[PDB]
């Protein structure tokens, strides 16, 4: 199940830049 | 930008998503942000220490202690405000020791004779 | 230690659910302290879950 701690996600702690530095904003 | 006592964040706002976690470790407290168009970050120690970091990578490129004028206690070496100047050449700082410092790069530099701080992520820290 | 005594409050009057309710809640609200978790932990372990 995926009830325990709905809202905490690993991503939301994942700086999304890292991945890719020339990501357009 | 935003950050607190050595942790420096980028922040897309757009839709509110993390975007890089800066190289700030033992930066101590940040009392001021500064962001160029040439994508050069500036954050400002309490400790008065100036960071400079490359904004896309997060990598701090330069870390140089300001010094304070004559008569200043210890605590007064603390950077205070900053602004980049419109052209982001010149970086205006206000401290504590009542005096305003201004700070420009350096036209002598090439990527090969003063490469910076080497680009050295530490996997120790758990921020990537 | 105000999430800990509300838990054990709850806890302590067999009421079970609305435990479980707020070690959800404390768990999702503060992710980061390990006393949430192994709160929630040896609850349910206590509870043979």
């Amino acid at each position: 199940t995926d009830q325990i701690a709905k809202n905490v996600k690993l991503d939301d702690f994942i700086p999304k830049r890292q991945s890719n530095f020339e990501l357009s904003v | 930008a935003s950050a607190c006592t050595d942790d420096i964040r980028s922040w897309g706002l757009a839709e509110g998503s993390l975007l890089t976690n800066f190289e700030s470790e033992k930066t101590g407290i940040i009392n001021t942000l500064s962001i160029n168009q040439d994508d050069v970050l500036f954050a400002g120690g309490d400790n008065g220490v100036l960071s400079f970091y490359d904004y896309k990578s997060g990598h701090k490129y330069q870390s140089l202690a300001t010094r304070e004028m004559v008569g200043s206690l210890e605590g007064e070496r603390s950077v205070l405000c900053s602004t980049f100047d419109k052209t982001g050449l010149r970086l205006i700082t206000g401290e504590a020791d009542k005096s305003i410092k201004i700070w420009k790069q350096d036209e002598t530099a090439t990527k090969e004779s003063e490469p910076g701080l080497a680009w050295n992520p530490n996997l120790s820290a758990k921020r990537f | 230690p105000l999430w800990i005594r509300y838990i054990d409050a709850e806890l302590k009057v067999k009421c079970i659910n609305h435990a479980r309710n707020l070690m959800n809640r404390a768990i999702s609200t503060l992710p980061r302290v390990d006393k949430l978790w192994y709160k929630y932990l040896i609850v349910e372990e206590s509870l043979n879950n």
